[PDB]
RNA sequence: GAACUGCAUCUGAUACUGUUGAGCUAGAGUAUGUGAGAGGAAGGUAGAAUUCCAGGUGUAGCGGUGAAAUGCGUAGAGAUCUGGAGGAAUACCGAUGGCGAAGGCAGCCUUCUGGCAUAAUACUGACACUGAGGCUCGAAAGCGUGGGUAGCAAACAGGAUUAGAUACCCUGGUAGUCCACGCCGUAAACGAUGUCUACUAGUCGUUGGGUCCGGACUUAGUGACGCAGCUAACGCAAUAAGUA
RNA sequence: UUUAUUAAAAACACAGCACUCUGCAAACACGAAAGUGGACGUAUAGGGUGUGAUGCCUGCCCGGUGCUGGAAGGUUAAUU
């Protein structure tokens, strides 16, 4: 099953958002998943102000796995306290091309 | 619930001519399957209604064919209930 | 679960036992075991300073490691166990050098799980943290409050607290009472909900059953003499008085608590 | 043709200046285009790339 | 004499009904591909707004009504700005739009799951329709146990109005509304129209598909009109209340 | 269960129910204090009070006296 998540850190944690990002293709690929997009769209200003900011990084990466690695990822996203936000959907397809934001 | 794969497991299974998926013996071997398969959903969303709606009509259809079978041929049907243990 | 006696006798017809036929069924782990002898609530001075206690089963005290203290070495749940002592079901506790303890057993904790301790351990129901190693927003249980003098908070059957906040050195918590309190960060607690959460859903049935359990029967005030009780005289039912103890403390709204030392760790308590 | 959630400059001209979704009856699109502009409009608030209204 | 519309037993007929053997595909079902949807169940989450709490500014009103008054407010309200707690509902989209057997179902996301619509091929070969008793589901209110409790609000309290006012209006306000698991089994539960099948002028919308060349056609819904026919009349009129 | 020795009951207790207190060195109790019980318990717990299985239920009154909250004002000790 495709899966298409956005993910919204907060601007002072941007520097370890690489880190961030490679820990989580780490465990997709390791089980077996598939990292079919991966775009870092970078500092956006946000339409309203999450948390009482205003800017965030924002970094979209479609992938392809299981069940328990989504559930794996979703603990990590709600307890890893940089995300600031998240949102996890599922495709049919698998979509590689770059999106429009980028 | 069932993918294709099991599903022409079922059928290649209970086939009773070539690629027939249309007699009473797949019919009905193809419904207990799914009707076993969703008992796993319904012993975990018990308050689901509108899908217990389908699940009964499913067995309601599944009677229909043996019975069908029990007035069409009865060792037919005895076999078939005897594989399928109902 | 609950489940109600048939009413073939008068003092079955009320009876509501909690049962949880996944309890140990064997007798405790002997090393954690420790005799202890009934007060009937008679202090050193050999008088009743604490009443109605008296009678009940004989009961050993197990040994509960409320303070997790064996960090960073795996423990498997080798059982879950009753324990007369209190509300909550103990969790045998099997570590990884084979030294056995054991704990009160959240209400999400199971045979064959473990549990871990100190400060890089998951948040799973079970683990013992530091209070600033939890995230906001779970449910934890057995609190500390003095570091490293063990749970003291949230141990009963079904208890738990609520993570609000944090205000420095200070973690904010939500307990059963209604009351927002702070509690340093440094102090641990476990992740989850304290098991038998159908303690109070119970029914004793008989006055057998509370004798049982090591508690004599309670005289009302009222039914005294004005020797024994403020509320004792008058001839017929009468009451006369507003409502005190035995000693002449005021038993329907009166405060007592004295303790100025700590008035400074209670956010605030709920009115309803 | 087909509509997304980041295509968030076409979302712009089908969004009211105080963020209200702009009726059909205006807009002039399909129902069935109007379904996937108004979810993929939630979507994108929900993400903040849009604003719910003009006054956060 | 006729009749006694009857019964019984033999004989003949085989169009229809029954019982049977074989065959068939048109009713009904199956497999495969696409599609739409507030269909259902379980979790999570977001943004407005209310209320409450704690503060900064600030000062004499606020609130409410047809007027008022009760009420709130110099112990500093209301207004304004900043934090915190919490509950419920999901503006816009939104639509004689959609889905569901009905009751019903609207933020967003994931998981589990039902039905439906559609093109072609293959398959089964009447497996169908209806259905007394029965069983299941079934708005709201209500009941039980355990939680929750912001707003709204039966009861209740006060203020008005009034001849009176157990009301309507105002200010408060508890059960309830919310959750879990169970009961209840009723509604103008309505289309006041049982279900299923076939046939019978037409015109214009709209939803979901499909096929052709922006239209054309064809499907399954959903609307407005309007013949014949029907109706006591109103009216219904391929979604019949027409013809069976 | 109870008036040992004129009262066994409709009295007391009782499971059940409610109110209220108590964040742990708990409240509360014994004690002069040390030390204890509560409890090697921890708000599903413990204390006090009332009521007393269960069924159906439990209306109005906050004037008085308590209890709880508040502090604008008046009064107010030692002291100085």
């Amino acid at each position: 099953r495709h899966y298409e998540v956005v993910l919204l850190v907060h601007p002072d944690q941007s520097d370890q958002v690489v880190g961030m990002v490679e820990r989580y293709i780490k465990l997709v690929q390791d089980n077996n998943g598939i990292i079919h997009r991966l775009e870092d769209w970078g500092r956006r200003q946000l339409a309203y102000p999450i948390n009482k900011i205003h800017k965030a990084h924002y970094v979209l990466f479609n992938i392809e796995t299981n069940g328990e690695t989504l559930a794996e990822l979703e603990e990590l996203f709600r307890y890893n306290d940089a995300i600031i936000r998240s949102l996890v959907m599922r495709r049919d397809d698998a979509i590689t091309e770059e999106s429009q934001l980028a | 619930m069932l993918t294709n794969s099991d599903r022409e497991q079922i059928i290649a299974q209970y086939q009773r001519g070539e690629n027939d998926t249309g007699s009473p013996e797949v019919q009905v071997a193809l419904l207990s399957a799914r009707i076993n398969d969703l008992q796993n959903h319904f012993k975990a969303h018990k308050a689901d209604h509108h899908s217990r709606r389908g699940l009964i009509r499913m067995v309601n259809t599944r009677r229909k064919l043996l019975d069908y079978l029990k007035g069409k041929d009865l060792g037919r049907y005895t076999t078939l209930i005897s594989q399928l243990g109902l | 679960p609950i489940v109600k006696a048939k009413p073939t006798s008068p003092g079955r017809r009320f009876v509501e036992k909690v049962v949880h036929p996944h309890l140990y069924k064997g007798r405790p782990f002997a090393a954690l075991l420790e005799s202890k002898s009934k007060t009937g609530g008679r202090n050193n001075n050999g008088r009743i300073t604490t009443r109605h206690i008296g009678g009940g089963h004989k009961q050993h005290y197990r040994i509960i490691d409320f303070k997790r203290t064996k960090d960073n070495i795996p423990a498997t749940v080798e059982r879950i166990e009753y324990d007369p002592n209190r509300t909550a079901h103990i969790a045998l506790l099997k570590y990884a050098d084979g030294e056995r303890r054991y704990i009160i057993a959240a209400k999400k904790q199971a045979v064959g799980d473990t549990v871990m301790s100190g400060e890089a351990s998951p948040i799973r129901p079970g683990n013992c943290l530091p209070l600033k190693n939890i995230p906001l927003g779970t449910v934890i249980h057995n609190i500390e409050l003095k570091i490293g003098k063990g749970a003291q908070m949230a141990r009963a059957a079904g208890a738990s607290v609520q993570l609000l906040g944090r205000d420095g050195i200070y973690a904010i918590l939500r307990l059963r009472s209604g009351e927002t309190r702070r509690v340093h960060v440094n102090c641990r607690a476990v992740i989850g909900e304290v098991s038998n959460t159908e303690n109070n859903l119970k029914s004793l049935g008989k006055a057998g059953a509370s004798r049982w359990r090591g508690i004599r029967p309670s005289v009302r005030g009222v039914a005294m003499n004005p020797v024994d009780h403020p509320h004792g005289g008058g001839e017929g039912r009468n009451k006369g008085r507003h409502p005190t103890s035995p000693w002449g403390q005021k038993s329907k709204g009166l405060k007592t608590r004295h303790n100025k030392r700590t008035d400074s760790m209670i956010i605030r308590r709920a009115k309803k | 043709t087909h509509i997304d959630y980041k295509d968030v400059e076409l979302l712009k001209q089908y969004i009211s200046e105080n963020g209200k979704i702009v009726p059909s009856r205006i807009t002039g699109t399909s129902t069935k285009y109007q379904r996937q502009l108004a979810t993929a409009i939630k979507q994108a608030r929900y993400l903040s790339l849009l604003p719910y209204t003009d006054n956060h």
